This record gives structure tokens, sequence and C-alpha cells, in this order.
């Protein structure tokens, strides 16, 4: 049902993990992880998260893992082995998948599982806010008060990026 | 829903356009580092920087609506300086060469 | 902090995002505002040692708006109860 | 922990006001000079009491004040003012801006024939004062009784008695 | 807690393990440190969301900003190691035994 | 107070006498950097920097 | 690098300390963490030399990991209590992972294998801050959360950090690796009387400071990185030798020198706690610390090693390097036991 | 020209935003009754459901204060049809 | 003079970055000269999000209106002759 659109998001986003951090090549490991990433901004645009959500697309995918791709097209691989050849990446993925779906097969018979720590499983519906009519978008209003509390805020953020810039030149220079 | 049929749309004629491309009747019955430039690897990491400030950069049609304006022009201008000065360090340490 | 020098100069860094009943842009509320500012002024001056016996009714109450356990398990409980009598046809839902 | 009392269901009876958006956005300015003094008792009502179930009362008089609203347009201004309203109801927006034209017709309708004056620009938006006969409220937050404070510590401050007394140090 | 939290915080487990459990490749393990990060993101926006704590709406992006210039020094770190010895197999950084 | 080194109400205790013996004692650590000062640079030991 | 960006660099890693000490909210905590690592690896770096580059490359990712697990810690912590403030933490889940993260930042055993390796691989300048100015971060935020903290998690990491600094120490000829490993045997020291009095685990942090400022100054001074470069110092600067003897013999706890103090102020917090096994067991512990600073004295001190021809020209030049502040550290690493009870100031 | 086009344009603004202002008294008196039916419509369910449950008080309290608390969406909706909530949770979201 | 000859030269050679330059100074600057900045802050002030609880009238509040249309409380004339 699409009631449980989020949970099954959550699904999809813990396969991605498992499909990188069994560690293939490099190249399909980044692409585990953007379409990781764009799950994680579907979870997030379902809270009410749009412009947090397109953040994701937008620098995460965009930006950071644009240059992760690019780097290993220079530094890392050129040509990928077959996925799941070694024997390690396809015990680790087959050994994932399946402590997902026993995670999955439960908590949707009992509607709660107990993995370690107590879940619920009635939906995450159940939790939002009721009452709602703002005439403005509330995550737009904290994100544009970073201009006007958060002084200290760009100030640090501010100066780690020139930062950046300084020791990055420093680091490659040789 | 709208949204997510829109995109499946897409994708999914996308993918279908790609496989009748490859395929059709022939009527036939017969991992190291490339030699690269350290350069090119500089170029994707300064725009990497620079995309993130772009980031901090966008919510500032909204923060106008601010009563704070004193403070919010200090701090957006504050901001595009400093990423004009990390563009002014890599001009003048020889950063935005190809020689 | 470990050193106070916020306090001691008067000048606000950070303490203005460290909890959600402190003022938010347009007076936007948290949905936990009541509860936290309850729990807050419990517990204000107190010390966390008095506090955490002391004000154990608030952080209660207020821990249960913030991750609602109790109020999923009992509503959990109700949907049990009624998709097992509709089973034994002995409840109707209304119209 | 006890149980939440609720209101009977017919204790929440009332006759609802069952018209559109755009009929109530092209009668927002003049409901809200018209129904001004219900609409601020609830309101004051609500932000003090900070429950639904102790403004019941309150918020019955403000339907009450809409319907009569409504049933003197219906009385007088039928015309202009489904002209105005279906003109604003066409946009999807429900733009004030393109509909001064039919805006004007009911505006002079009300006047003429009910003496209601639109307000300006930054009227609706004032802060205003309320007469309530309904008592303060003393604790809205149902807040138990605060922890003793600490004993405040008050006094003359002496040197230390015989200085760090650490094992064998004098001072 | 809600179901997402269990998946959530599993995928950042995941990656943690990932992570721990080098294989070669050091871009691999870049990968799984920047995993860890994604789960961070989504756990904080779904919690701050939900929560209507207004003002924190701007720290996943202060998360992702800092992390990204994090990953910027990483990158840059496994270049150096790759034009020292051709690739960037962990193995290779054993001098410091 | 917060973050103060003396706070105001550190005022009503008698000061530390000039004459301090714990004071001497750190005077005395002073002149000792002060001839190891001279010791690592090879001068004079005694003599060396009166100034310094 | 230009002396102007290797200054703004060295007060971007100040800044970020600073701000760690003076942030009440976690996100600022954790952005002065991240600024700190961002501008210390280019020090490392400074040499460019390949095992420059895997101590830079080791120390990334192990600080990387850590910060991921603290702001993990900090996520949690808001899930259960709502707030960022930084202080005790609301879940125990939190507080074992920012105190694992903490413990790795510090390099506090088992998580230790990384400070004797990024240690040996950099400069001796860098190896002076790597351990010394970044334990301050780290233990002013255990400083701050330590109520909350599992006893049992904070004493087996003591006890296990002086026990493998013990040992490790006992097989290195590099100086670098000896005063690692040193290190390791100390944050042991300071995190055992936290949870009883953390006074006396910032009294413990400031003399350690000054001593190991104190040997790695004078290794500096003479260009020092094994023991037998070492060895040849007393046919060179003979009064060196005495420093280094002096302050060794601190480091080592031996009264009446500074370095007794910090360990006879632990263990007496902890008997007025009635723990008198864990200060007896911690005492003969670190004896293993003092056999083999002993080794050093001898063959730098109270011995003549054998010496080189070459040597004779060195004769002829003067000590050029600035060995800034070297003379009063040495005084203060040696002789304050005597001042001990001004302690209180740190109250 | 866009000095003059956006005055106006804030000028709108005011006159939209005021015209919500007016109609809010009204839409929230709606709301209150809206809720409190919802609340007590599940109450009656739930007086049925759970009749004899051992140890089941009926509409009992999960919170020590007596003070009123917002319901969440699976109080008001808990039981209710599928297209209901959807409408109510994500409707808003998705219309896009 | 020794300053006129050296704009000359840049324009002469970096017209680009003597346009940046200007353009970003007069973003600096021109906020404190311009006298339309104080109308900025008004205008946000004005705009009303968030509804605008009446007070409880006590007798003593005689610059607080009991109705919108009162002549009493913030007047937006200014704005509209603006
Ligand atoms: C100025 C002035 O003109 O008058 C000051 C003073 C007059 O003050 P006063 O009020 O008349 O009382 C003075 C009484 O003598 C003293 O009156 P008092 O009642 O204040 O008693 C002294 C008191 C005051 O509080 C102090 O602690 C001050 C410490 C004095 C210096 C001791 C360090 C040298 C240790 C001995 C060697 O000391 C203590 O309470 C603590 C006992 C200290 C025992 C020493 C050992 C403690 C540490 C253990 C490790 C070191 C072992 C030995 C090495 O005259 C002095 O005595 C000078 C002070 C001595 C220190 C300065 C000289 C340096 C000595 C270098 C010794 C070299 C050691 C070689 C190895
Ligand atoms: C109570 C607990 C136990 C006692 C705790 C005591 C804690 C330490 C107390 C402070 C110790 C400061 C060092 C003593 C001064 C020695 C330096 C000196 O006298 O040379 C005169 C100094 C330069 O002499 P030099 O021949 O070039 O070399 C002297 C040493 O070799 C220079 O050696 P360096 O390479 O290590 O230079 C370090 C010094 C840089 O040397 C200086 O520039 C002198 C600064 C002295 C500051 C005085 C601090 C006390 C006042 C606190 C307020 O750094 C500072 O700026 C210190 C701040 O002349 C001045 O600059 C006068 C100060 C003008 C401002
Ligand atoms: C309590 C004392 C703590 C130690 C005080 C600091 C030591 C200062 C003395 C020193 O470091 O120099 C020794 C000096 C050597 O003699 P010299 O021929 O002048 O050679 C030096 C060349 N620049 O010797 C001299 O000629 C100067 C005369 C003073 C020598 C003092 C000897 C110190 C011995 C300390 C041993 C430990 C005491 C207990
Ligand atoms: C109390 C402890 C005081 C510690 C003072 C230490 C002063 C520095 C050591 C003195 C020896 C000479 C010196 O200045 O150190 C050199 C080093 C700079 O590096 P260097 O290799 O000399 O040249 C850089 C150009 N590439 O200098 C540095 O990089 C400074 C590194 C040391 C700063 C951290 C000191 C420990 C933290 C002090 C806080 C105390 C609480
Ligand atoms: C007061 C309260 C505190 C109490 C605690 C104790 C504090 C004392 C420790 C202070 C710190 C150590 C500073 C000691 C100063 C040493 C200076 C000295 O005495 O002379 C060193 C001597 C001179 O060498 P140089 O100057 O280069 O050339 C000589 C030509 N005339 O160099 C040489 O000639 C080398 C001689 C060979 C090496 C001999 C080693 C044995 C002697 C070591 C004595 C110092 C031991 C310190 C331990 C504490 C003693 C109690
Ligand atoms: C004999 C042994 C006694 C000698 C002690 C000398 C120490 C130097 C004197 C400083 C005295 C002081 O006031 O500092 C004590 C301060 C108190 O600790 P705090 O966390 O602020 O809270 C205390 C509440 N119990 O805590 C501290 O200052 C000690 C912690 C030092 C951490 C060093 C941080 C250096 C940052 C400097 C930034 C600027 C760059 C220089
Ligand atoms: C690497 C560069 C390092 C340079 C460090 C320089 C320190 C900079 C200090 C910045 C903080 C200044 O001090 C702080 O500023 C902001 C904006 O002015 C103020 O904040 C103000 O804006 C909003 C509006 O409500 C709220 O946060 C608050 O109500 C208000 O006071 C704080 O009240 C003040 O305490
Ligand atoms: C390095 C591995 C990293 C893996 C990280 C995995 C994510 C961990 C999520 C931790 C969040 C849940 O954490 C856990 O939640 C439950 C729910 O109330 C708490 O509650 C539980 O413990 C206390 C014990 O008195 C009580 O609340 C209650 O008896 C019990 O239900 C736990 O005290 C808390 O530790
Ligand atoms: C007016 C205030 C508006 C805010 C502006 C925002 C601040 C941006 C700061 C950028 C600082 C750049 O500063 C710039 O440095 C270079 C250093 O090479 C100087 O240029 C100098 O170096 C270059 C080398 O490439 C030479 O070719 C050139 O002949 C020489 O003049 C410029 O004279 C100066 O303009
Ligand atoms: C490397 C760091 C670089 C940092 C660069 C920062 C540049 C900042 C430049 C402008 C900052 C302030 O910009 C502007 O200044 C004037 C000075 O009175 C302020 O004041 C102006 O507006 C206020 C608002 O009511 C009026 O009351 C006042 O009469 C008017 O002078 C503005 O409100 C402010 O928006």
């Amino acid at each position: 049902m699409m009631l449980y659109i989020v949970f099954i998001l959550s699904v999809i986003f813990v396969m991605g993990f498992v499909g990188f951090s069994s560690k293939p090549s490099p190249i399909y490991g980044g692409l585990g992880l953007i379409v990781s990433g764009g799950v994680g901004c579907g979870i997030v645009l379902n809270f009410g998260g749009s412009f947090l959500g397109l953040m994701v697309f937008l620098i995460y995918l965009g930006g950071m893992m644009v240059v992760f791709g690019y780097t290993t097209a220079m530094a890392t691989e050129q040509y990928p082995e077959i996925w799941l050849s070694n024997k390690a990446v396809l015990g680790a993925f087959v050994t994932g998948l399946l402590m997902e779906f026993f995670m999955v097969y439960y908590v949707l018979k009992d509607k709660e599982v107990e993995v370690v720590f107590e879940f619920n499983g009635l939906g995450d519906w159940v939790i939002y806010d009721t009452g709602d009519s703002g005439f403005f978008s509330e995550e737009a209003m904290g994100i544009a008060a970073l201009y006007s509390y958060g002084t200290w805020l760009v100030i640090v953020t501010g100066w780690s990026l020139l930062i950046g810039v300084v020791v990055i030149m420093e680091i490659t220079r040789g | 829903m709208n949204l997510m049929l829109a995109l499946l749309t897409n994708f999914t004629l996308a993918t279908l356009l790609v496989i009748i491309a490859f395929w059709l009747p022939q009527l036939n019955v017969y991992s190291a580092r490339l030699p690269f430039s350290m350069k090119f690897f500089l170029v994707a990491i300064t725009f990497l920087l620079f995309d993130l400030e772009i980031a901090l950069l966008l919510p500032l049609p909204w923060a106008s609506q601010t009563a704070n304006l004193n403070t919010m022009l200090t701090m957006a201008l504050f901001l595009i300086i400093l990423l004009a000065v990390s563009l002014a360090y890599e001009w003048t340490q020889k950063g935005l060469e190809w020689t | 902090p470990f050193f106070d020098v916020q306090k001691r100069l008067g000048v606000d860094l950070d303490r203005w995002m460290t909890i959600q009943s402190a003022e938010q842009p347009h007076k936007i509320p948290s949905r936990c505002h009541a509860f936290e500012k309850e729990w807050i002024e419990c517990a204000h001056g107190i010390g966390s040692i008095r506090a955490e016996k002391e004000c154990k009714i608030e952080f209660e109450d207020f821990r249960e708006c913030l991750l609602r356990q109790k109020t999923m398990k009992r509503l959990h409980a109700i949907r049990r109860q009624r998709e097992k009598l509709i089973k034994e046809g002995k409840y109707t839902p209304p119209p | 922990p006890g149980i939440v009392e609720l209101p009977s269901l017919e204790d929440l009876k009332v006759q609802e006001v069952k018209v559109s958006s755009s009929v109530l956005k092209a009668a927002a300015h003049h409901y809200g000079a018209q129904c001004d003094k219900p609409n601020k008792e609830f309101m004051l009502c609500r932000w003090e009491e900070k429950d639904p179930r102790r403004c019941l009362e309150e918020g019955k008089l403000v339907n009450q004040c809409a319907l009569e609203f409504f049933r003197q347009i219906k009385r007088h201004c039928a015309e202009p003012f489904t002209e105005y309203w279906t003109c604003i109801d066409y946009s999807g927006l429900q733009l004030f801006r393109r509909c001064r034209k039919q805006q004007a017709q009911f505006d002079e309708c009300v006047l003429d024939k009910l003496g209601w004056v639109r307000p300006d620009l930054g009227d609706l938006s004032k802060v205003t004062k309320v007469k309530t006969d309904r008592p303060l409220p003393e604790n809205p937050y149902h807040s138990r009784a605060r922890p003793e404070p600490n004993p405040e510590v008050e006094g003359d401050l002496k040197p230390a008695r015989h200085g760090s007394r650490l094992f064998f140090w004098t001072m | 807690m809600s179901m997402v939290y269990m998946n959530i915080m599993m995928a950042f487990t995941v990656s943690l393990v990932g992570l721990l459990m080098y294989r070669s490749h050091l871009m691999s393990s870049l990968l799984c440190l920047e995993g860890m990060m994604l789960s961070l993101f989504v756990m904080a926006a779904l919690t701050i969301l939900n929560s209507h704590f207004t003002l924190a709406s701007m720290m996943p992006i202060i998360l992702l900003v800092f992390a990204a210039c994090e990953a910027a020094l990483g990158l840059s770190l496994l270049v150096m190691v790759s034009n020292t010895y051709g690739t960037d197999y962990v193995q290779n950084l054993n001098l410091l035994q | 107070a917060t973050f103060q080194f003396l706070p105001d109400e550190a005022r009503s205790l008698p000061p530390p006498k000039l004459t301090d013996p714990r004071l001497a004692f750190v005077g005395f650590l002073g002149y000792c950097s002060g001839l190891i000062d001279n010791a690592i640079r090879r001068r004079p030991v005694l003599l060396a920097g009166l100034h310094r | 690098m230009n002396p102007i960006i290797f200054i703004i660099i060295l007060l971007t890693i100040m800044l970020g300390t600073i701000i760690v000490m003076i942030s009440s909210h976690w996100l600022l905590v954790w952005i002065g963490f991240e600024m700190n690592m961002l501008a210390i690896i280019p020090i490392m770096m400074k040499n460019h030399n390949p095992r420059a580059t895997e101590a830079s490359t080791k120390y990334f990712l192990t600080q990387s990991t850590a910060s991921m697990l603290l702001m993990m810690a900090v996520i949690i912590n808001l899930m259960f209590s709502g707030q960022w403030t930084v202080m005790k933490l609301f879940n125990p889940m939190a507080s074992m992972l920012m105190t694992m993260a903490l413990a790795m930042k510090l390099g506090m055993a088992p998580f230790h294998f990384w400070v004797p390796e990024v240690t040996q691989g950099i400069p001796l300048s860098s190896g002076l801050i790597l351990l010394t100015w970044q334990k301050l971060a780290p233990m002013s935020v255990l400083y701050q959360i330590f109520p909350s903290i599992n006893l049992n998690l904070i004493l087996t990491l003591s006890v296990l950090s002086i026990l493998i600094g013990g040992w490790g120490g006992l097989n290195q000829t590099q100086l670098r690796k000896i005063m690692a490993y040193s290190s390791i045997a100390h944050m042991g020291w300071m995190t055992a009387v936290l949870p009883y009095n953390p006074t006396m685990t910032l009294l413990n942090l400031i003399i350690y400071i000054i001593m190991t400022s104190t040997m790695f100054t004078m290794f500096m001074a003479n260009s020092t990185t094994t023991t037998l470069s070492l060895s040849h110092t007393w046919n060179k600067t003979p009064i060196m030798t005495v420093l280094i003897l002096a302050t060794l013999l601190s480091m080592g706890g031996l009264p009446p020198l500074s370095g007794f103090m910090p360990k006879w102020m632990i263990i007496q917090e902890m008997t007025k706690n009635n723990s008198i096994i864990l200060p007896t067991f911690m005492a003969i512990t670190a004896l293993l610390n003092l056999y083999f600073y002993m080794r050093l004295t001898y063959s730098t001190t109270l011995t003549m090693f054998p010496s080189t021809n070459n040597m004779k020209m060195k004769w002829q030049f003067p000590l050029m390097k600035k060995m800034t502040f070297l003379p009063t550290m040495v005084v203060l690493s040696t002789m304050m036991l005597p001042l001990t009870p001004m302690l209180s100031v740190l109250e | 020209s866009m000095m003059k086009w956006n005055r106006e344009r804030r000028r709108l603004q005011i006159e939209d935003f005021e015209a919500r202002i007016a109609l809010m008294p009204l839409l929230q008196a709606e709301k209150d009754r809206r809720v409190l039916q919802m609340l007590r419509e599940n109450l009656e369910e739930e007086a049925t459901v759970m009749k004899d449950v051992p140890g089941w008080k009926v509409g009992e309290s999960v919170f020590h204060t007596t003070r009123w608390v917002t319901p969440m969406m699976g109080e008001l909706y808990g039981l209710r049809a599928s297209e209901e909530v959807l409408s109510a949770t994500y409707g808003f979201i998705w219309y896009t | 003079e020794r300053v006129a000859a050296f704009l000359k030269n840049v324009w002469a050679k970096e017209p680009v970055l003597v346009a940046s330059f200007a353009i970003a100074g007069l973003a600096v600057i021109l906020p404190t000269l311009s006298p339309y900045t104080k109308y900025s802050l008004m205008i946000n002030r004005a705009t009303p999000y968030n509804y605008p609880v009446p007070l409880r009238d006590d007798g003593n509040m005689p610059d607080v209106p009991s109705h919108p249309q009162d002549p009493q409380g913030p007047s937006l004339e200014w704005l509209k002759r603006l």
C-alpha cells in the first residue's frame, strides 16, 4: 500500500547500502550509493522536506558523487570487475539481503519487530503532525533563518570552506 | 503520484527506445592511474567546494524577507566575498593554469 | 561549554539552536513545545542529579511526545483487538 | 494516568458555513470588519486556554455571526456577490488583482445597502484588545509545583582555614 | 520507534561495517564513509522535520557541506596515494609498521 | 561567575604578601629558567644578558 | 609552505579546538572537530614523502570514522531528548558511541594503533601538535559528558591504554614511536580519574602537555629522531643531555619531580572513593614506562656512546634553532612539585 | 521598474494575507469540532472493541499531565479508511 | 594622480576585473547611502505571516484599537503612498 511508501523506500535504502558496503568495484559501489542517495531524497521528501531532499540531488548526487565518479575514472578504476565475481562481495551481498528480508518479513506480519531495539510497524504515517495551515514552508523558514540567527554558523562554515581550498592546494602540490 | 507517474513514464520510455534500438531484424544468416593531469582533478575539487558554497547561498531569496536585514545582508556579502577570496587564492597560486 | 565565553561576553554564538522551545522564525512552534517548556522549567537551576529524580514526570511526558512509543503501543493494541474481532464477526465498523 | 474528557457528539453540533473557499475569500475583507468582536473573543480564548474543549461555546458564536453575515449578503447583494466570487473562483491562485471590476460592484452594493466599509490595507492585521468576562486562566499548562531551589549560600568569604590542607603543605 | 528508524539505523550500521571491513581499494572505503554520512543526513532530517523543530532545519545542510568538504580532502589523499604506487590499494600503505 | 579568573568576591580576601615563600620559589624558578636559557645557547651562564 | 599560509593553517587548527571548548551546541562541537582535522592534514603532509602521505591517510580515516560516530551519537541524543545542548547525554547507546568516538580521537587503546604510525610518519614539529594540542578538544568534551559515561567502559579503556602504552614502548628505538606509546599510557591515567575528579584529569593533561612539549622541543633542537642519533648529544650539547635526563625522570613519575604530581593526585582521588586495586595496578604498570625512559637516559646522559669523526665539524657552529619556551618548559617539567596545591586554580 | 512592481506585489501580498487572517477564526473553530468529533468517534469504537479486555480502561491518557495534547495522525485516523488516511497524510506533499 | 594612472592601466588591460571590483564595491557601499534602505525593513515587518492574537482588555490600553478599523494601531498609509 501507498501508506507504506516511506517504509518501502527505507527498505530499498538498506539494499543500496548492502550493495556498495559489500564493496564491489568502486564503479558499481558508486552506483549503489547514487541509488541510495536518490531513495534517501525520496524518504526526506515524504516528511515534508522538499528543500532538504533536493539538496541531496543537487549537492550529494550532482556534486560530491560526480567528483567521486570523476576521481574513480582517473585514479581508481577504468574498467570494472564483473559484478559479484568475487566470493567475499557476493557473500556479504547475500548476507545483507537475507538479514534485511528477515527484518522486513517479521515487521510486516506483526506490525512490529524487535531487532535489538523495539520498532513499531503500524506505518510511518501515524506519527505525523495533524493540524497545519500556515501560509509558508516551515522547512524553508528554518533554512532562511541561517542568515538572521546563524551568523556564527555562517562565519565558521565560510571559513572552513575557504580553508578547504587552501589545504587541498597544499596537499596536491607535492 | 503525478510526479512519480511522470518520472516513470520518462525513464520507462527511455528504456523502451534503448532496447528497440538494440533489437531489430538484421536479415543475416552468418584499475590504475590514468595518464591524465592533476589539473583535471583540481577542477573537479574546485567545482565541488564552490558547489558547496552555492548551497549556502540558495536560501538567499527567502532570507531577504527577514526583518533582520542588516545582519542578513552582511552575512550574504560575507559569504560571497570569501568565495571570491578563494577564487583569488587559486588564481594567484597558478591553480587556474593549464601549462 | 568548557570555557563559557558566550555567557561571559554576553554573545549568543549557538544557544539559539540548542532547544526547540527557543525563539523560532515567525513564532512557529515545535510539536513538543509545551512538554519541553515544562521539563526545562522544572529542572532549571537544581542540577542534573536532582533533576533526574524530581523532574522525572515531566521528562517522561516529554519523551512520550518526542517518540510516542506508548501512544503507538496503545493504538497497536486496539488495532489487534479489532482485526481479531472482525474475524469472529463480533464487530462491525461504523459507516 | 486518567481518562481524556471529550465533549459529547451533540455538544459539537452546529450549523456549519457550507460555502467554498473562493466565497470566503471574496467576503473575507468585509467579514473581518463585521464579525471582529466574536472572532477576536474566540481567538483570545484559544490562545489563553490552549484547549479546544474550553472554547466550544465561543466557537459556536463564531459560526452564528458568520451565517448571519452571509444571510445579510444573500438578502441585499446576492447578484453582485456571485459575480465577484465566481471571478475569484476562476483563478488557480484565487487572485484579488484579477477581479477589481467585480470587487468594486460588490463593494458599492454593500456600502449603499448595508453601510459596510472595506477595511484599509493594514487594518485586519492589527493587534486589537478584547473585553471578556471569562476569567483569566490560572494554570493553563496544568503544571505541577516547581522543585525548591538549592539552599542559596550567603556569607563573608574568609581565608581558607590553615590553607590548602593538602598533605603536608602549610599554606 | 517508527519503522523508518529501523532501516535508517541499519543503513548506518551496514556502511560502518563496510568501512571497518576493508578490501583493497581505498576508494571503496571512502564510499562507505560517505554512505554513513548519507544515512546521518536522512536520520537527522526525518527527526527534525517530524518534530517541527524549525531552526534545526539548516542542520542537515551544514552536515552535508562539512562532510563534502571532508570528502574532498579524502579524495585528495587518495590521488596522492595513487600517484605514488599507481593504485589506491590500502595494502601499499604499510611503510609505517 | 563564569569564565572569570578572579571573580569580584575574591577581593574580600587578603592579598598574598609580596614576601610570600611560594612567590619567592616562583621567582627562583624564573631565575633558573634564565640560567638554562644561557646554557643551551652557550652564553656565560651567570653574567650573560642581565636584562634578560 | 608559504610562511603566511602556515600561520593561517595553524590558527585554523587552534580555532577548531577553541570552537569545541566554547560551544554549547553539539553541531558546533562537531564543526570544531571537522575544522581542526581539515587544517591538521597539511602540516602532516608538508614534507611530501610516501611515509607522510601514509600517515595523513591513516590519520584521516581514523578521525573521519570517529567524527561520523560522534555525529551518530549526537543524532541519537536528539531523538531521545529533542535538544542539542553539550552536556550529559540522554541515551545509553549515544553515550557508548560518543565515548568510543572520543577514545578513537584520543588514540586510547584498543583504538591506539594509529598513534605510533602517524607520529612516526610526520615531522617532529607536527608530532608535537598531534600529541599535545590535539588532546585538548576530545578531553574537553569528556570533561562535560562524564556523568553519563559508562564507568566500566571508561575504566577498561584506561587500563588497556596503560598496559598497551607501557608494553609497546619497550620494543621501540625510534624516538617518535616512544613518545607515541608514552602518550597512550598517559591518556589512560587522565581518563581513569575522570569519573571521580575531572579536575585531576585537567591537571594530568596540563602537566603531560608541558613535559611532552619539552621532549619534542629538545629532540627538534638537535634534529634527533632515533635513540642512536640522540646518543651523540653528549659530544655536542652536554647541557641538553642533563635537561633530557631530568625531563625523562619526571615523565617517569619519580619524586621530587613535577611528573610525580599527577600520578600522586590521581591515586589520592581514587583511594578516597575506596578504589585501591585500580590505583595500585596502574602505579605498578607505570613502571614499564619508567623502564624505557631509563633506557634513554642510559644511552643519552649517564653513559657516553661512541662518536664519529665528522662530529668535530659540528663543534664549530652554534645551535640556531628557535627552541621557543624551552627554558621555561623544562623548569616547569621538573621543579613544580613544591607548588602542587596550585592545582586548585583548575577547580 | 522592478522596484515599482515589487512594491505593488508586496501590497498585494499583504491584502492576500489579511484575507487569510479574517478567515482564520472561522477555520480554527471548525477545526476544533472536527478533531473533537473524530476523537469522540474513536472513543466509542474503543469502548466496544476493548469492552472487557483484562484491565483496559477506555480513553485513558498516556501522559501524566492533564493538559490538552494535540493528537497525532494515528490517534485521529487510526481506525478510518485508507484513502482518507492517504489524503490526510501525503495528500499535500503529493499534490505538487 | 598615482592612483589615476593605475586605474587607466587596469582598465586597458583587465577591464573584466575592473568591472567586477567596481560592481562588488557598489554592492557593499550603496545600501549605507541609499535613502530607501529603511523601507525594506518596514515592508518586511508589515507583512503579517501569523495571526495577530488580540490582547485582554484591562482598561489601561489607550493605544490598542478595539476594532481593526479604529484609528489606533500601526498604519500602512506610508506603504500605499510608497
Ligand atoms: C627545587 C624543587 C625541585 C626539586 C626537583 C629537582 C630539580 C632539579 C632538576 C632541574 C632540571 C634539570 C636542570 C639541571 C641543570 C644542569 C646544568 C648543569 O649542572 O651543568 C650541565 C653540564 C654543563 O655542560 P656545558 O655547559 O654544556 O659545558 C660544560 C663546560 N663547563 O653538562 C655536563 O657537563 C654533562 C655532564 C655529564 C652528565 C652528568 C649527569 C649526572 C648529573 C645530572 C644532574 C641533574 C639530574 C637532575 C635530576 C634531579 C636531581 C635531584
Ligand atoms: C574565522 C573568523 C572568526 C571571527 C569570529 C568573529 C565572532 C563573530 C560573532 C558573531 C555573533 C555576534 O553576536 C550575535 O549576532 C547575532 C546577529 O547579529 C545576534 O542574533 C540576532 O539575530 C536573530 C534575530 O532574532 C537572533 O539570533 C537574535 O534574536 C538576535 O540577537 C545575537 O544576538 C548576537 O549575540
Ligand atoms: C557501532 C554500532 C552502531 C550501531 C548504531 C545502531 C543504532 C542504535 C539506536 C539506539 C536507539 C535506541 O536506544 C534504546 O532505545 C530504547 C527505547 O526506549 C531504550 O529503552 C530501553 O532501555 C531503558 C532501560 O531502562 C528503558 O528505556 C527501557 O527499559 C528499555 O525499553 C534504551 O535505553 C535505548 O538504549
Ligand atoms: C571593492 C570591495 C568589493 C569586495 C571585493 C571582494 C574581495 C575580493 C578579494 C580579491 C583579492 C585579489 O587581489 C589581487 O591579487 C593579485 C595578486 O596577484 C594582484 O595582481 C598582482 O598579481 C598578478 C599575478 O597574477 C600580476 O599579474 C599583477 O601584475 C599584480 O598586480 C591584484 O592587484 C589584486 O587585485
Ligand atoms: C571579508 C569580510 C567582508 C564582509 C563585508 C560586509 C559588507 C557589509 C556592507 C553593508 C552592511 C550593512 O548594510 C546596510 O548598512 C546600513 C548602514 O546604516 C544599514 O542602515 C540603513 O538601513 C536601516 C534599516 O532601518 C535604517 O534604519 C538606516 O537609516 C539605514 O542607514 C542597513 O540596514 C544595512 O542593510
